[PDB]
């Protein structure tokens, strides 16, 4: 579950209950009732209330259920926001004791218009946790031996072990292979171009062979290995992924009469 | 919160800050007319939509003959047995099956949820 | 009564549909098994299915016991009308 | 011959299109069909695809061109209850987009600039847009120049249905619903 | 050969597609020559090994005397030779067949 | 159309129409796919 | 609805629909709308009674016909999108009678459920005992049957 | 902060040592197998304002055949590398009279510096490696079979045995990650050994183009 939470993309919008922009001209005489009880703690010995501080207040609420589900910390969120934007925001934040979980943010563009733009950027792009292009991650114990870890015991027997495996929606293979405690030998994806750009051409040969075998044998039918091997070899022979389309086949250096009989009849002869 | 309109020209008020003074006001740009604001909030955004639909649903749906109705759940104020029930219509919530109930009598507009 | 607990990774609608489909599939399988067990050695349906010439145990089950659930696009029958399948049923009726 | 029904507002959602929601009304007074579209752009603002006009036009510009200068009147035709802040928040960027045009004649010139051509003179530019908005815009609502007010209500209803579709308060219309067909 | 097979085939899937069905062939030989399993055999265990070794030389996929050709031939016929040796084990021949 | 010219030559190599090598032996073992049958290794699974 | 059933100033051509949740009332006199007749149910009882059946059984030499049945407010034409507001009963003798009630607000009743089939599909004996693809094949092949 | 950067640097150094060993360079077993604690003690734990600055990490390794042919591996201080920095590295390279080196870039390199890299190619050959590419050894993945760089004599014997012209072989492009890993030149031929479920083993020859 720790790996799951470290692997899943989470924006600030998912953990934010609601957002409100207040006008709060002076630091101490706040509009809100409870924030007096930490505004005093922050401004009785004021952190950088040294230059002027802006009348416009941004106030985000964080749902405790989502906050504690993903093992987030308000200190972590403040650190991430402050690092991502620099010093151009001042972040004021509560201890976990506060029931209403508030993150008070203060700052040519006009103040409120820039602050609305900030909100719309943060909600969408803050990228709190995990790897982007990873929508959801599922965790389960496989029942099929092809996903079960099978090892050789001290007696030389084959013993199948059940270990938790993850299946993501969305693919970013390189950074997942980088990740701590992810198994680099066996971690694989179903995307062919991603495997190309990451592992090279022999890896695409094998992965494409596996994908074709899976999609053919899912129905229960059986096709001999030689045809699958020939298809993969023909697709990967020239060193790059030759798609079986007009583009991939007619970019081979073959005779023009062969090319005109497939999908580009007149243009091939014109170019030749 | 929401729109207010200028009195002089029936156009949108939008907010401006009194630069010399630190008070917010509403000023309609089409004229000179101004209002030091009561709404210390200018923009609120209910991102999680935890809101129950009781205000959206309305008493006249009690007259729909194709809706189901049970005698089990009584109304609070009058306790008439008959009450039509139906599902939510909010697209975006942590739940999607709770039943909204409306009192069936012609003269008791009352509503609840379970 | 909101007593159903959502399965991890799946929405409340998804787990509700999964449970109902599980129940109905178990029912159809149990009824088919009972019907197949009730067959005599002289039954021509069994004589055709066992030899593998034509037909199947699901064909026998649908003939004798229960035709089973009907699916559109791999899902249970949708709501072509506002909140119901046909004008004969009541709105918000998720029953079999 | 089966066909889609006419004079009824429909709301659909295209996948790749720049609009999140597309409301349309295939209108017939017995004639070739003058389809208006009223769409909401994705990452949000509302634009109209008028017949015989080159490009999209903001809704507020069309409403001012119809003779409603004041933002109150326009939102009163769009939004039937001023006590709902979500509708105001949805409509507000559309108002802000068309602030640069405040006069009815300016709006008519703006529309005429995107006509099938810009006319020879200020009067012919403004006249062509007026003819298009009186003759080709929503012919079933009316053709006599008094009916512009009713045309405004119908356009406001179209926008309101689009807003209802955008808020999720109504279900998107099914194109294969056989009652939507003639 | 067992170590090589365990390297080649993880998960321990023993079903392999190979040209000639050795078990059916041995059963054919048993029935053709009226072999009685109840009686001691006259087959000398050396001849089993020598016949397997001489047969493995006559199954040529790559023809050549170069070291490259030898390596290619070995890679081509490795799996079938392993299976052949496994089935024609001297002990297995003396006990079962 | 993509595979129409792929062919086994007299070298027992598999080459396309341009004589480019696709496989050095057909099926990586040089055997036709019609004469082969399923079999069991009998050495893989047993305990030591 | 009363005027339509009395044929007074609203033709039975005209469909009227009230969508309560959206507060809309739609009236269509437009052409091209497909519709089918249904029996009106008042309370739990059909408006079709034994005297109507007696007169229709004596239809010959009585100038009493389907138009007279319509004019009596017994049957009503209903189109597709008015069915959205209609609560239909499959048969009177088996859904109007009191049970552990599914529904009690039935507003219409089908004449006969077999009226959902077309011309070519109405010649099939026992069509509910067959598979739907086979019914389609028979519907297609009946146009090629010689006679 | 500092612990994660240390872990990344240790992974990169281990992968670079495996790289050099696979390329045929003299790498001792201790350098190949270094625990995290040993690397932490050797290079002084936290990098930021700490003992392992990036410049502390540069690697000199000798080839097995000749110790005169030596590879430097550089670890630039900067998130992005420029023509100036590459010219400084080339100046040091000329001063040490070495011929081969690597560069481990933290984020990326400006195209003008890439062009500077290829401009030097007949004199001094520099190879760019992104930080993430070295965070894992792709050669140890299950999908990647065994790669062996062939000598010219072996390539000649291959072409004489199969009577093949060089272009008739399957091809592999120089941008292939495995070709980057092994530092393989245009015109060289690689030998790929992979297991097969019909034969047991299969050898493929790829020309590098
Ligand atoms: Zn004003
Ligand atoms: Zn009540």
């Amino acid at each position: 579950k720790d790996i799951l939470c470290r692997l899943e993309h989470t924006t600030l919008r998912k953990v934010t209950a609601n957002t409100a922009i207040y006008y709060d001209p002076n630091p101490q005489s706040t509009v809100v009732a409870e924030d007096q009880e930490w505004v005093n703690v922050y401004y009785e010995m004021p952190d950088f209330d040294v230059a002027r501080i802006s009348p416009w207040l941004l106030r985000v609420e964080l749902d405790r259920k989502h906050m504690t589900d993903r093992k987030l910390t308000m200190e972590q969120i403040a650190e991430k926001i402050n690092a991502g934007f620099g010093d151009d925001l001042n972040c004021i934040f509560n201890d976990d004791n506060a029931e209403k979980l508030v993150l008070r943010i203060r700052i040519k563009m006009d103040d409120d218009v820039f602050l609305r733009c900030i909100e719309s950027n943060m909600l969408t792009d803050m990228t709190l946790q995990g790897i982007e292009q990873i929508s959801k991650v599922y965790m389960h114990l496989p029942q099929t031996d092809n996903k079960k870890k099978i090892i050789i015991t001290e007696d030389g027997e084959f013993k199948a072990l059940q270990e938790w495996i993850l299946e993501t929606d969305g693919v970013s293979l390189m950074r997942v292979l980088s990740e701590k405690d992810v198994d680099p030998v066996r971690t694989t994806s179903n995307d062919i171009v991603e495997i190309f750009t990451v592992l090279g051409i022999e890896a695409v040969r094998k992965a494409l062979e596996r994908e074709l075998y899976h999609v053919i044998s899912f129905d229960g039918s059986y096709v001999n290995y030689r045809h699958l091997a020939l298809l993969c070899d023909t697709m990967t022979c020239r060193g790059h992924l030759m798609a079986i389309t007009r583009h991939g086949v007619n970019r081979q250096d073959t005779g023009p009469l062969m090319k005109c009989s497939f999908e580009e009849t007149v243009d091939v002869l014109m170019e030749a | 919160v929401g729109i207010r309109f200028c009195q002089e020209c029936n156009n949108m008020l939008y907010p401006k800050e009194d630069k010399e003074n630190r008070i917010l006001l509403y000023a309609c740009r089409n004229c000179d007319y101004q209002q030091e604001a009561d709404n210390s909030c200018i923009y609120v955004n209910k991102i999680t939509h935890e809101v129950d639909e009781l205000t959206q649903i309305i008493a006249d749906v009690s007259q729909d003959p194709t809706l189901p109705r049970t005698e089990d759940h009584p109304c609070q104020k009058c306790g008439h047995k008959e009450a039509v029930f139906f599902q939510s219509h909010s697209a975006r919530a942590e739940d999607a099956m709770r039943l909204y109930y409306v009192c069936t009598a012609p003269h008791c507009g009352h509503r609840w949820t379970e | 009564n909101n007593e159903l607990e959502p399965t991890p990774g799946n929405t409340l609608r998804q787990t509700f549909e999964n449970q109902v489909n599980r129940i109905l599939n178990d029912a159809r399988d149990k009824t088919g098994s009972s019907a197949q067990k009730s067959l005599s050695e002289y039954n021509n349906f069994k004589s055709m299915v066992v030899s593998g010439a034509k037909g199947s145990k699901i064909n026998i089950s649908q003939v004798i016991a229960v035709v089973g659930q009907q699916n559109v696009e791999g899902k249970r029958i949708p709501f072509g009308f506002k909140h119901r399948t046909l004008p004969h049923f009541i709105k918000d009726d998720y029953g079999p | 011959q089966e066909k889609m029904a006419t004079n009824t507002v429909y709301v659909f959602a295209k996948k790749d299109s720049k609009y999140a929601y597309t409301g349309e009304c295939r209108s017939c007074l017995s004639r070739p069909t003058s389809t208006i579209w009223v769409s909401m752009l994705a990452r949000q603002r509302i634009v109209a695809t008028l017949p015989y006009i080159k490009q999209e036009v903001p809704i507020i510009i069309v409403f001012r061109a119809l003779g409603f200068v004041s933002d109150r009147d326009i939102l009163e035709h769009i939004i039937y209850d001023f006590e709902d802040p979500e509708m105001m928040e949805m409509v507000k960027p559309s108002l802000d987009e068309a602030f640069v045009i405040q006069e009815q004649n300016v709006a008519l010139n703006f529309i005429g600039s995107r006509g099938a051509k810009p006319g020879v003179t200020k009067e012919k530019r403004i006249k062509y847009a007026k003819e298009v908005l009186q003759k080709e815009m929503l012919p079933h609502v009316g053709v006599s120049d008094f009916c512009e007010t009713k045309k405004a209500y119908f356009l406001g209803y179209m926008v309101h249905r689009l807003l209802l579709a955008a808020l999720g308060r109504r279900e998107l219309d099914d194109r294969d619903h056989y009652g939507n067909k003639r | 050969d067992r170590e090589v097979l365990r390297v080649i085939f993880p998960t321990g899937d023993s079903k392999v597609v190979l040209p000639c069905n050795l078990l059916r062939m041995i059963w054919n030989a048993q029935k053709i020559f009226h072999i009685n399993p109840r009686l001691p055999s006259d087959l000398h265990p050396i001849k089993v090994v020598e016949g397997v070794k001489e047969l493995s030389k006559k199954l040529v996929i790559v023809n050549g005397d170069d070291p490259l050709s030898r390596q290619a031939q070995e890679n081509a016929t490795l799996l079938f030779n392993i299976h052949l040796r496994s089935t024609l084990c001297s002990r297995r021949m003396a006990e079962e067949f | 159309k993509s595979m129409e010219s792929v062919m086994v030559k007299y070298d027992a190599t598999v080459r396309n129409s341009i004589n480019q090598v696709v496989q050095l032996r057909y099926g990586e073992d040089g055997l036709a796919g019609e004469s082969v049958e399923f079999q069991n290794l009998a050495t893989l699974k047993p305990s030591n | 609805r009363k005027l339509r059933r009395q044929m007074d100033i609203i033709v039975s051509e005209v469909s009227m629909i009230r969508d309560i949740r959206e507060r809309e009332i739609r009236i269509y006199t437009d052409a091209g709308r497909i519709c089918r007749p249904l029996l009106i149910v008042e309370k739990q009882k059909l408006l079709l009674k034994k005297r109507h059946i007696d007169q229709l059984k004596e239809r010959e030499y009585n100038n009493y016909s389907w138009q007279d049945l319509v004019a009596s407010g017994v049957v009503e034409y209903i189109d597709t999108l008015e069915e959205e507001t209609v609560m239909l009963a499959m048969t009177p003798d088996d859904l109007q009678e009191k049970e552990v009630a599914y529904c009690s607000t039935y507003t219409h009743c089908e004449i006969h459920p077999s009226m959902i089939l077309g011309v070519c599909a109405s010649i099939i004996p026992f069509p509910d005992h067959n598979q739907s693809p086979r019914n389609t094949y028979q519907s297609a092949m009946g146009k090629q049957a010689m006679g | 902060d500092d612990e994660e950067e240390t872990y990344r640097l240790w992974k990169i150094r281990k992968t670079i040592m495996q790289l050099c060993h696979d390329r045929g360079y003299l790498v001792t077993q201790d350098e190949l197998d270094q625990t995290l604690e040993e690397f932490k003690a050797q290079s002084g734990d936290k990098p930021s304002e700490g003992r392992p600055r990036r410049t502390d990490l540069t690697v000199l390794v000798a080839h097995n055949d000749d110790p005169t042919d030596q590879m430097f591996v550089f670890f630039p201080e900067e998130p992005k590398v420029g023509i100036k920095t590459i010219k400084v590295y080339c100046q040091r390279m000329q001063e040490e009279n070495i011929t081969r080196a690597l560069i481990v870039v933290q984020q990326g390199m400006t195209p003008s510096a890439k062009q500077s890299l290829v401009d030097m190619a007949p004199k001094y050959i520099l190879e760019q490696f992104l930080q993430q590419e070295l965070l894992i050894n792709i050669t140890e993945h299950e999908l990647v079979p065994e790669h062996v760089v062939m000598t010219k004599e072996e390539v000649t014997e291959l072409l004489a045995r199969y009577k093949l012209r060089e272009n008739q072989l399957p091809r592999i492009q120089a941008g292939d990650p495995v070709a980057r890993y092994f530092g393989i030149k245009r015109g060289q031929v690689v030998k790929i050994i992979r297991p097969s479920e019909t034969a047991g083993r299969y050898i493929t020859y790829r020309l590098v183009q």
